């Protein structure tokens, strides 16, 4: 109801709006996983553009669905994060690494092709 | 009378297709079976050491105590070097309170599964 | 808040979820005849999967977006629409010529690549 | 006996490699598990199938009934192709009172799935 | 007088420091991102030439070194001081000169200074 | 007993070792170690096929397997046994078989076979 | 005096010879890096050959000088451990990983040697 | 003890002989001849490069180097010492030292080796 999936050739794709609150998170967070398994995937691709303040338990459920994606074959890849929710905030207590952030949705497919599915 | 708790353990198959290894659990992912991977690993060094495919696909789902099938992952590379982990679910992957190579189904691990082995299936 | 419009290279991939009337509809009308001179674009793929109900209000609007865009200076592609809504648009009655509609996103994209810009 | 029993009637798996898709029986050897073809036949088409093996090669024995098991062997010419039946028994195959294709071990049975197919390996 | 630096040669955008030893000017790192996101930012430079020293906290200054990563692409310290890391109580690139630190960030991007 | 079963081929020395349950035979570590510069060579397999089991002496069999490799080449423990990984309550190359581990010895090292 | 350096091809072939002092280590760890600042140099092979005992803080001031000329851009190497100072390394738990150890002075050149150009 | 000194390779199955030069041992011969068929191993080394001197044992070693040629095939000894070759009234194919003993050993069963 705001969070489309819309997936392209083994490729997903994730388009976040701005978010108020981890309870829609974690209603979001099983929706990713079930398309997963519905149809095969290579990587995903979440594009959190849009988000300009980050709860910080929001940040324990993002840097979550990285590990909850990993595991089930798909890469993942964090494009076009903004400053204000990086500089700041994404110094807590993060573990990214293997994460291939990106810079826009147009270079983030060709960060993801360069390197699984071709 | 207690005949089903014998040959209960004992169905943790290790055909070799390939030769690298196969296997297959069903849903018994309980504490009590400590045989899920020592089983396995006395006959992966009897056979041939190379990858092993666990294919987990239907196990819903692991309790509480991954440790002692996720640490057997880090320990395969023991005696065996490798492992992967075919297929996890939604339920199961949602057991993460706190690396190790995995695969949506078995047709694309058995495609890196030869890599590894260094051999194409073409034509 | 809005429906949500993304981005690739050289095309847009609007997706649509649900709507709640035509206040909705003239407000996404006004969201991406924007976007598309906000920006630079040559192909509009519209995913109307997720719909199985529309009023003859809204199908306008919907007619209006696939040849207000053609005049705008784009191709426009209406991919994936379900076998309930296709009824009532033609016991309406109105041709989608000129739009060449698809099955799904992935062979959606497909011809419109091909055609402009090859 | 609640429910042990019973969940170990859901212990004739299936696992889907490469498109033969080959099956792993290792002890449900009783008249009363007949479906250890019914729970194949209705799984065949579900996935998309082709020969499929049945990988008995530790399993004694077969008691006098053969009927669900090497006369249903021509019953998966209809909905897959022609199954194999890998590596028998020496005490299993003594039991003959009265073809098909078999194959002596579980690494052969899939160097002639390809022939079949028409695939190789190579590198 | 709020002035840090920056410039933009050819794709990858990089940025000059001068000596400025305190903690008080985190705007180092926020003028750095909020241009970064900007133009399309690849691997940048740093250029501790005149820089001695930052005095106890680059805690600041080196994690927003790796949030580069996370934001474009990565980063690379030019030429760092004998006493700058004169005690280390605490990874990432570095290079000693900017005429070589910009010859491996071209292969960053694949590109190569033909006659 | 000053039973250490060097027995070194041209490049990759290696070993070959029975039942020693004692930390009294630190030896294995002190002479394998000394003779490490006595002659040129870097690779070391280590063959632990016939050893079951052990409780308490990784501390010196398995730091041996590591600070090897901060005078020589890495190491590679052959054929640890069944009754052995359920014991690992805390990394390397390592094999299975020990005619395996020595066809990847030279692979390592710029060498190979042929026929 | 005691510890000489060379600068030989753009390389540092520094030698260590039967000194033991803590201070000689302060003395002997600016003169490391301000000569490598001073002339730019790409690989520092060091040599520790002739030392037989260590002081634990030595094995800190050993263990900050391959970690402090990795910082300053170089790929140092070291060069001829003896066995004994190797055994007093398996108690203090240092970590030389990523220090990239060689076996004698001959084989520590070219070692260094192929990881820059050639 | 009970002991042996025997790795496991390919073909070229070798051995070592430490100091252990009393006839009660006689697990050499044993231990060796009834290995020698659980494992194909055409040619086979012996490596008594250490041990001096020898008085009663070599009818031993020598009948061993004679069960092992209508056995399989080929055993080669491999480096006696300087006092051990005094008085031997008692061929066999010999090398000097270890690493080049398996040169004529691949080369005798016609394999090589290259790069």
């Amino acid at each position: 109801m705001g969070i489309p999936i819309l997936k392209l050739g083994e490729c997903l794709l994730i388009s976040i709006q701005s978010e108020l609150d981890d309870h829609t998170a974690v209603e979001f967070q099983e929706d990713l996983l079930a398309k997963i398994h519905e149809t095969s995937a290579r990587g995903v691709v979440i594009d959190i553009t849009s988000i300009d303040f980050i709860d910080s338990f929001i940040a324990k459920i993002l840097g979550d669905v990285v590990s909850m994606s990993k595991l089930m074959g798909a890469k993942v890849v964090v494009t076009g994060i903004q400053p204000a929710v990086a500089i700041t905030l994404i110094e807590l207590g993060i573990t990214f690494s293997g994460v291939l952030s990106a810079m826009d949705l147009e270079s983030g497919l060709e960060k993801l092709k360069q390197e699984l599915g071709e | 009378e207690k005949t089903v708790s014998i040959q209960k353990s004992a169905l943790q198959e290790l055909s070799a297709p390939l030769l690298p290894i196969f296997e297959k659990i069903s849903v018994m992912p309980l504490i009590g079976t400590i045989d899920t991977e020592r089983a396995k690993l006395i006959i992966e060094n009897l056979l041939i050491g190379v990858v092993k495919n666990r294919s987990e696909v239907v196990l819903i789902d692991i309790t509480g105590v991954p440790v002692v099938d996720t640490m057997v992952a880090h320990h395969i590379i023991q005696a065996s070097e490798a492992v992967r982990l075919v297929g996890c679910q939604a339920m199961l992957v949602g057991i993460r309170p706190e690396q190790i190579i995995t695969t949506n189904t078995m047709k694309k691990g058995m495609e890196r599964a030869l890599a590894l082995t260094n051999r194409e299936i073409v034509e």
